[PDB]
């Protein structure tokens, strides 16, 4: 399906949430930088 | 766009269908609108004849009304039809069939509304279209 | 997490996700975000499906608009700056209103903003699909500060009016540094509106009465002027600041109409 694609693309298998490959760049970062909306979780529907 | 879609008007004369629909007196669950979308979301997914069925449908449908529709309580009320008698610890893997529904149509729910008269206005005189709600 | 691309020169960002069915909010954001590809709205790369757990995938932007808002009190912004940021803001919205959209959320940390001088909306987990007529709409819907009179009253079958008046909301902010209606709760922030831009009328408003939480026990306040309220804008901004927000949700300036105010003739991108 498209998983594997999106793991071909995305240089990753998903997997552990951190490991690479290449082709691209990755990293892991504080979430301290992040703009808030990255590291934001879903919201409850209540 | 495609001229064939009789497949999918045979699931109407169904009975837990019919039934379905009767229990739906607002037209609150299923829409003129919801059950043109239902459709769309059966091209969109390149279901064969095989593959229109009871799940099938009420799966999409379920998934159109979590959509369109902010109200997100009466759309539980298709479990019982789906699931049969106990559906109350078998909705989530329904749910799952939904994202999968939702995986096999490349993400793309929303339906534009002149898409959706567009796909009625194949055979009008069906039933299912004079189905409106108001107010 | 993050990412980055050693070609094209791109970056990017997860934001997973993650026990019995996938949010309702989430859909509504995915199948919304890959209906829209704006320069001026957060993109959507890909979106998986493992297991436990869905990741999905943006544009990584450096930040939003509080922490650059929270950047500089002491200081302002250019009003340049904050001229190309609103007609960016109301061009993406344009491309939202105009076809099949309804954010139904804006505020500042739904804003994120780059270093080449651009803005872009996000967070369209609120958001849907208005194009379907006769549709079922929550009236609890943008956050807090930047709601709408009308939906902070009851109305029904709400358009698209009511994100106009979220992005006054975010333009006053975006000039005085601080919030323009900080409503400590529901009435409360309608009393603040009260105070800042004076109690409504039937000659302002058609239906104010009609509306059903309405009741005619409320305070009646003149209308401050937006000199003091709001002091750095020109006549240009306080022009379309006026029109931009107003209680009649039938008159308030839709996105194209602002794009040409002449507010804008001075429009940069610096």
């Amino acid at each position: 399906d498209m998983e594997e694609a999106s793991q071909r693309k995305w240089n990753f298998d998903f997997q552990n949430h951190k490991p690479l490959e290449g082709k691209y760049e990755w990293q892991e970062v504080e979430k301290g930088s992040l703009p808030e909306f990255y590291y934001r979780p879903p919201r409850p529907p209540k | 766009q495609r001229q064939d879609m009789t497949a999918f008007f045979k699931l109407f004369d169904d009975d837990l269908i019919q039934d379905f629909l009767w229990m739906d007196c607002c037209c609150k669950i299923a829409d003129k609108y919801l059950l043109a979308m239902t459709f769309v979301y059966f091209k969109r997914a390149k279901f064969t004849i095989s593959e229109h069925t009871r799940i099938n449908f009420f799966i999409a449908l379920y998934l159109a009304n979590t959509v369109e529709e902010d109200e997100e309580e009466t759309k539980y009320e298709i479990f019982p039809w789906a699931l049969g008698k106990n559906w109350r610890k078998l909705f989530p893997n329904f749910l799952k069939l939904r994202d999968q529904l939702w995986d096999r149509i490349d993400y793309r729910a929303i339906v534009s509304r002149r898409c959706c008269e567009e796909v009625m206005a194949i055979a009008p005189t069906h039933y299912i279209w004079q189905r409106e709600r108001s107010v | 997490y993050k990412a980055r691309n050693k070609l094209t020169g791109e970056v990017v960002a997860l934001k997973k996700i993650r026990t019995e069915g996938v949010p309702s909010t989430a859909i509504r954001e995915i199948s919304l975000l890959k209906e829209l590809n704006h320069p001026n709205i957060v993109k959507l790369l890909d979106v998986i499906h493992t297991e436990n757990k869905l990741y999905l995938v943006f544009e990584f932007l450096h930040q939003d608009l509080k922490k650059f808002m929270d950047a500089s009190a002491l200081t302002g912004i250019p009003l340049p700056l904050i001229k190309s940021y609103l007609f960016q803001l109301l061009q993406g919205l344009a491309f939202c209103h105009s076809h099949r959209v309804l954010h139904r959320d804006l505020k500042p940390q739904n804003l994120l903003i780059n270093t080449e001088g651009a803005i872009k909306l996000a967070d369209f987990g609120l958001a849907r699909a208005f194009g379907v007529p006769v549709r079922t709409y929550t009236h609890e819907v943008v956050t807090l500060w930047y709601r709408a009179p009308e939906i902070l009253l009851g109305c029904k079958y709400y358009s698209t009016a009511v994100d106009i008046w979220s992005l006054g909301c975010i333009f006053a902010e975006m000039v005085t540094r601080r919030a323009l209606f900080p409503g400590d709760s529901e009435i409360d922030q309608l009393f603040r509106i009260f105070r800042t831009l004076g109690t409504p009328d039937e000659v302002v408003w058609p239906g104010v009465t009609s509306m059903p939480d309405y009741k005619p026990s409320f305070p009646k306040w003149a209308r401050q002027d937006f000199s003091k309220v709001v002091p750095p804008l020109d006549e240009d901004g306080r022009s379309l600041l006026s029109q931009m927000l107003h209680y009649d949700p039938n008159k308030r300036i839709s996105a194209k109409a602002a794009l040409a105010h002449p507010f804008f003739q001075d429009v940069t991108k610096p």
